[PDB]
């Protein structure tokens, strides 16, 4: 049966013996569940031959050794001549003779597109739209969508469509994701005396060419992206095997005294009130703490939690990477980071690469931000509740950095400029739609032509743990006994799916008016036709999914026997 | 070497043919129409038998539809899947209430190795000259050779018109004088 | 096709616990997390590779090799047969390959 | 005329109740229940959620008297880069908006079994695997938040527009948009190798003495300066008779 | 050189006398935004008056590098770089810096590992088929302006020591004086090789008392 031994086949069949393939084999073998061979089997065993003649050929082996031996013979004889009669030319006829023959490999370097859609000629593209469209739509009220884009478990939009799609990067995703994750940074002049243009290593700065990256860099890629184990370097340490808990304790026998302050040890005595004695020591100043029997104190614990695995952000995704300086990075929440590639990403993908463009075209006052979260500056809340309890140092303003609307502030305060409208939704795990469900009734309402629209959270300790709580998220201790990898673990709509996966990031895009979008000669990349929100119904389980955004297919049937003209385009087109 | 692996938490049904039927449908149907699939192509008569052995009436309304709303003037492409479509429903419909068939209808292979000017061993899987379906194949294996010895021609579009092969695949072939005689 | 399931498990032939686990997962109730099945073939073509390996050579390796493509399948058929005989199936043979 | 357009043209189902929500969007640019053809689902993974959404897109296609044999195609961009929140939706549209420029729709590949229950839902196919179709028309965005946020966004091919407006636009359009897209190359790359994609403004495009009267005239604009180079505004073009 | 230097008062040394009074006088922090400010002055005056034009002048409109497309800049090189009287490259190391230009575009437009079309640049003494067979093969080249990184290498075959000065400057930046001033001197002795064999563009050395 083939599929070693496959080169001498041939050699064997010309005695008059059939080899098999896999396919033929298993043909064969399926003859024998067959029913009469069934019935037959249940009679007497059944001893099938299917050696195909193999049996009848003498002394096989040493006919088997025989033609190895010519294949690897004549092969290998061949081989000695051709590159002996090769060295022979090569010597009498000089290395000049083979110069003219010899010839240029051009190798591939990414050239990564924007991909704008496709504009067919004004003939194909008329076809598809009834005739009697034109001149029926008021353009002022159809909403398109300019520019997208997205930080996510697969970096851009770009990235992450070439791994949802073709569940493999190009060359063009793989040098974006290398780009992304920091493992190659470009380089424009001297190195290592000679001048160089082109990727480096960031790391050993040692010259990558483009075809190399895949080579170098795609397993890295792959490992640090996407669902995967948490890694504690992307989340303050955090450690979900180790998380740190404190347990209250009473003291049960006095202390050894402690230097501190004078500041630290009045705050002590006025804590422990007479559970502490602090004494000043006349020599240094510093005062000494010593805890008495009955005080409460504090320690450590760390408890094991089952939620090991997020959709994490690709390691080594650096705002540095963008252009936001170290002045933005230090100030706001790691979200706003999110949120302002996002809009800059989103603005290049609709070719508006100085946003004081849209103010060739529209008022201050007409481009809005209708973005939002579920959570918001989740790092800035442990800052003010965990981190400022613990006395450790956080900025003044960390409050300001945990508003869910202070991401859109950012976006305006360092990008837009603009005195538009500012509807911030908070929608949980339908903030984005909702997003677009305001940012659309803000265009058609007239209170603004532009608007961005999207949504963001940040994945942290707390909101994974209260995740795992409410038993949303996915025990990821269970999927491992199941023998779920990482990478399989969100299975939407599987027989076996038992809670979803937490990530992070954010996702913008900018719609506007088709009208001024025309006018501003901006890609269009789709018609935003409706947009709804809906609550449910009576109910004690905030958390349980409902069928509310049924509404959006509302309607009357009592009286359906004839065609309604209004729903004709001809009829409306003749009254317009 | 004896260390354990079986668990039951990490057993995985399949069962879901119901659902692979209308993908299994759709990607021929797209194939077809971008020109991947050719009338040639047995992978046609392959995924046409794929398909009827889920045929359920959920499947054949699948079909109807794709079908049924298939412009043919849009290209060859289309006529072509809009008339294997339209033979597809009909054997789907016959073949409903009737159980699914291990029938495989792939070109019987044999061995062939080649040693080029240069001494590279070159092995590949080519068609056989006297055998190019299963039918021919057992016909073949029947005959044995001349080293075995002690002391009928069947007309298929195959590789010509799969939308013909694939309108014969309902109908049950009558064996007159069966092989064991041959 | 239609009425056709495939339940894919982890599986070691070397292990004879795996081999019972296996027949006894598939022979057990839904109730008690098996298969609720009966089987009316079994085809044990699992197998590893021995290369090079003559008369002096045979080790641990071929000796687990032979667990495997013996001793086991040996075992898997004995299983079988005991959760057959439990239950008095005696009309619905399994077929070995 | 534009009240008249949108009388007849974007608001002739709004006062109708026998024209869903759902169909008069798609019927605004001669589209039908059926050529709704991509469903991005929420898609979250779990129990209660993928169930709900099924039955309720079923529903919304059973009752607008969708083709019997015309499911709509499941997408659930969740297998791949999990539940983000907030961010969910936002996701599933880029992927709804790179759907309809490719035609492609991908497949849910951690689809190892469709769960049963789900067949009852004959409007929904679950594919496993990326189909190459011919084109999609329209594409519905269902997400499902925590405190009851049921939310739904259709949207249709970009080509749907053209067909609105005359030869001399659309090519007038055209011809700007290839202009400002070899403009957006240049930055994109540019910015990229030298980290600087993302540049905060330093100063408004406004002076704080013109700001109030930049913000109090409507027709303000702003115009290329000379010397900088830059996008601002002048007091000429603000309250100008022009 | 840095020395006095006795040149016939031609448009093109009229200018070299401007910028010496206006811009090369300026010191080095002062320098770039000069240049940045009279950017649109400069390269009118190079592309009328002077020796070496402005490179990214795609038919008499002021362009830059970073605005011209990849077919649009291997026609300016021909333009520059091949004299059609003769019917020959004017130096081997242009031709060479056209050869390897057009080889970085097959680099940057092929999907795979291909065979260069330019296997030899003897083929680009006619260079005209030469650009046509790369811009059929490559026809996203004839609408893509350059990628960022293949001006940083156009900009840095251009200060190549080892080849003949480029006929041309391609970018207004520190090394403006070098682009400006360097290899003065042949095309009095080669107006074909001149824009418009205009004599009124180049340096001719000559006293101010033996022209009597």
């Amino acid at each position: 049966t083939r599929g070693a031994n496959n080169i001498i086949a041939e050699g064997i069949e010309k005695m008059g013996v059939r080899t098999f393939s896999q396919k033929e084999m298993a043909f064969n073998l399926l003859g024998l569940l067959t029913p009469e061979v069934v019935e037959l089997c249940q009679k007497s065993p059944v001893m099938a031959d299917l050696n195909g003649g193999l049996q009848f050929v003498p002394e096989l082996k040493e006919f088997t050794a025989k033609l190895r031996k010519e294949l690897v013979e004549t092969s290998e004889v061949r081989k000695a001549v051709s590159i002996e009669t090769a060295l022979e030319h090569k010597v009498v006829n000089g290395n000049s003779a083979d110069a003219a023959y010899a010839q240029v490999e051009i190798q591939p370097r990414a050239n990564i597109q924007l991909d704008f859609p496709e504009l067919k000629p004004y003939k194909q593209v008329k076809q598809i739209a009834p005739a009697e469209l034109e001149g029926l739509l008021d353009l002022e009220r159809v909403i398109v969508v300019t520019g997208f884009a997205e930080v996510g478990p697969w970096g851009s939009a770009r990235t992450r469509w070439e791994m949802e799609a073709f569940g493999e990067f190009s060359l063009e995703g793989c040098v974006e994701m290398a780009w992304i994750m920091g493992f190659i940074s470009y380089h424009n002049g001297n190195l290592k005396g000679r001048p160089y243009t082109g990727w480096v290593d960031s790391k050993t700065k040692e010259p990558v060419d483009d075809k190399d990256v895949k080579a170098k860099y795609e397993t890295s890629i792959l490992e640090h992206s996407g669902i995967r184990l948490i890694e504690p370097e992307l989340f303050n340490g955090y450690n979900p095997e180790k998380k740190e808990m404190i347990q209250e304790v009473i003291v049960e026998e006095d202390l050894e005294p402690f230097e501190a302050s004078k500041e630290t040890a009045e705050q002590f005595k006025h804590q422990h009130g007479d559970k502490v004695d602090i004494f000043e020591i006349p020599e240094t100043g510093e005062y000494s703490v010593k805890l008495l029997k009955g005080a409460t104190l504090y320690i450590p614990k760390a408890l094991r939690f089952d939620r090991l695995v997020a959709g994490q952000i690709p390691t080594g995704w650096n705002a540095k990477t963008y252009g936001i300086s170290d002045d933005i990075i230090s100030q706001v929440d790691p979200i706003t980071l999110f949120v302002l590639v996002s809009v800059v990403e989103a603005f290049i993908a609709s070719g508006i690469t100085d946003p004081y463009e849209m103010y060739k075209y529209v008022h201050v006052s007409e481009v809005g931000n209708c973005s939002g979260s579920g959570m918001g500056g989740v790092s800035a809340l442990r800052g003010m509740f965990k981190d400022r309890f613990k006395d450790e140092p956080v900025q003044n303003d960390i409050l300001q950095e945990s508003f869910i609307n202070t991401m859109s502030a950012w976006v305006n305060m360092l990008l837009i400029s603009s005195s538009g409208p500012i509807k911030t939704p908070v929608g949980a795990c339908a903030t984005s739609v909702e997003s677009v469900d305001i940012g659309v009734e803000t265009i058609l309402s007239g209170k603004a032509r532009i608007c961005i629209v999207g949504g963001y959270d940040d994945f942290q300790e707390e909101g994974s743990f209260e995740f795992g709580n409410m038993k949303a998220t996915s025990n990821t201790l269970e999927e491992f006994e199941h023998g779920r990898t990482p990478a399989e673990m969100s299975r939407p709509a599987t027989t076996t799916r038992n809670g979803f996966m937490e990530a992070q990031g954010a996702g913008i895009q900018i719609i506007m008016q088709a009208d001024l979008a025309l006018k501003m000669g901006v890609p269009i990349y789709g018609i935003v036709a409706m947009a709804a929100t809906a609550t449910d119904k009576i109910g004690r389980s905030v958390p349980a999914p409902g069928k509310g955004i049924l509404t959006t297919a509302r309607e009357h049937h009592s009286s359906v026997k004839y065609a309604s003209p209004n729903l004709n385009m001809k009829y409306r087109k003749r009254q317009l | 070497g004896v260390a354990t692996s079986f668990s039951r938490k990490k057993a995985r049904t399949f069962d879901s043919s119901w659902n692979w039927a209308k993908q299994s449908l759709l990607s021929l149907y797209f194939e077809i129409i971008h020109g991947v699939l050719k009338n040639v192509d047995r992978e046609v008569v392959s995924e046409a038998i794929n398909i009827m052995n889920r045929s359920n009436d959920a499947l054949i309304k699948f079909m109807e539809y794709h079908i049924s709303n298939t412009d043919e003037t849009k290209g060859e492409n289309y006529q072509l899947v809009k008339t294997l479509g339209e033979q597809l429903i009909e054997n789907c419909k016959q073949v409903l209430d009737v159980d699914p068939v291990y029938k495989d209808v792939a070109k019987p292979t044999g061995p062939k190795t080649a040693i080029d000017k240069n001494g590279n061993i070159t092995y590949s899987e080519e068609p056989r000259e006297k055998v190019r379906k299963l039918s021919q194949y057992v016909q073949e294996m029947a005959l044995g050779g001349p080293i075995t010895k002690e002391s009928m021609d069947v007309e298929d579009a195959l590789d010509k018109d799969s939308t013909k092969e694939v309108a014969s695949l309902p109908n049950k072939s009558t064996i007159s004088k069966t092989v064991s005689s041959t | 096709a239609k009425g056709s399931t495939l339940i894919v498990v982890p599986f070691n032939q070397g292990s004879k616990q795996d081999v019972e686990a296996l027949i006894e997962f598939i022979y057990d109730t839904e109730k008690n997390g098996g298969l609720g099945w009966d089987l009316d073939a079994i085809i044990p073509f699992a197998a590893i590779p021995e290369q090079g390996i003559e008369l002096e050579h045979i080790d641990s390796k071929s000796e687990f090799a032979h667990r495997i493509m013996l001793t086991n399948i040996l075992r898997m058929m004995g299983c079988v047969k005991k959760q057959k005989s439990a239950r008095g199936i005696e009309t619905r043979p399994a077929q070995v390959i | 005329l534009r009240a008249a357009q949108q009388q007849w043209g974007n608001d002739f189902y709004k006062r109708d109740p026998r024209i869903a929500p759902l169909r008069g969007a798609l019927a605004t640019y001669g589209l039908t229940i059926d050529d709704l053809g991509v469903a991005s689902f929420h898609g979250t993974s779990t129990k209660a959620n993928d169930k709900n959404e099924s039955a309720t897109i079923n529903e919304m296609m059973k009752h607008l008297g969708r083709s019997e044999g015309n499911p709509v195609i499941g997408v659930f961009q969740k297998f791949l880069t999990g539940h983000p929140k907030g961010a969910a939706g936002a996701w599933m549209m880029n992927g709804a908006l790179q759907i309809l420029n490719s035609g492609i729709i991908p497949g849910n590949r951690n689809a190892d079994n469709v769960d049963k229950i789900l067949e009852q839902f004959e409007y929904v196919l679950y594919p496993s695997k990326t189909l190459k179709t011919d084109g999609v028309r329209a594409v519905s965005i269902t997400s499902f938040g925590f405190g009851q946020k049921g939310g739904q966004a259709i949207v249709v091919h970009p080509d749907y527009l053209y067909g609105a407006i005359t030869e001399d636009r659309y090519n007038e359009y055209v011809a700007k948009v290839s202009a400002r897209e070899k403009s957006a190359y240049k930055f994109f790359h540019n910015g990229m190798i030298y980290n600087k994609l993302f540049v905060s403004k330093e100063h408004a495009p406004y002076t704080d003495e013109l700001e109030e009267d930049v913000y109090l005239d409507p027709l303000a604009r702003v115009s290329k300066d000379k010397k900088s180079g830059s996008l601002t505004f002048n007091s000429k073009n603000i309250q100008s008779k022009d | 050189m840095g020395e006095p230097i006795h040149k016939i008062a031609t448009r093109g040394v009229m200018l070299w006398k401007e910028f010496d009074e206006t811009i090369f006088n300026l010191p080095k922090n002062k320098l770039v935004p000069t240049l940045e400010a009279k950017r649109d002055y400069i390269i009118s005056r190079l592309n009328a008056d002077f020796q070496k034009p402005w490179f990214a002048t795609v038919n008499g409109q002021a362009r830059d590098l970073a605005t011209m497309t990849y077919e649009e800049v291997a026609k300016r090189l021909v333009e520059l770089m091949f004299i059609r009287s003769t019917n020959s490259w004017f130096d081997v190391t242009w031709r060479t810096f056209t050869g390897d230009f057009l080889r970085r575009v097959e680099e940057r437009f092929t999907k795979s590992k291909t065979l260069s079309l330019i296997q030899s640049y003897s083929l680009l003494d006619k260079p005209d088929e030469a650009i046509e067979k790369v811009f059929n093969a490559y026809p996203a080249a004839r609408e893509q302006f350059l990628n960022a990184q293949d001006i940083d290498h156009f900009l840095s075959m251009c200060q190549n020591p080892m080849q003949k000065p480029v006929p041309f400057v391609p970018v207004l930046d520190r090394r403006f004086e070098i682009f400006f001033k360097k290899d003065s001197l042949w095309q009095s002795e080669h107006l074909e090789a001149v824009v418009d064999q205009d004599v009124q563009r180049t340096c001719i050395l000559h006293g101010p008392v033996a022209a009597q």
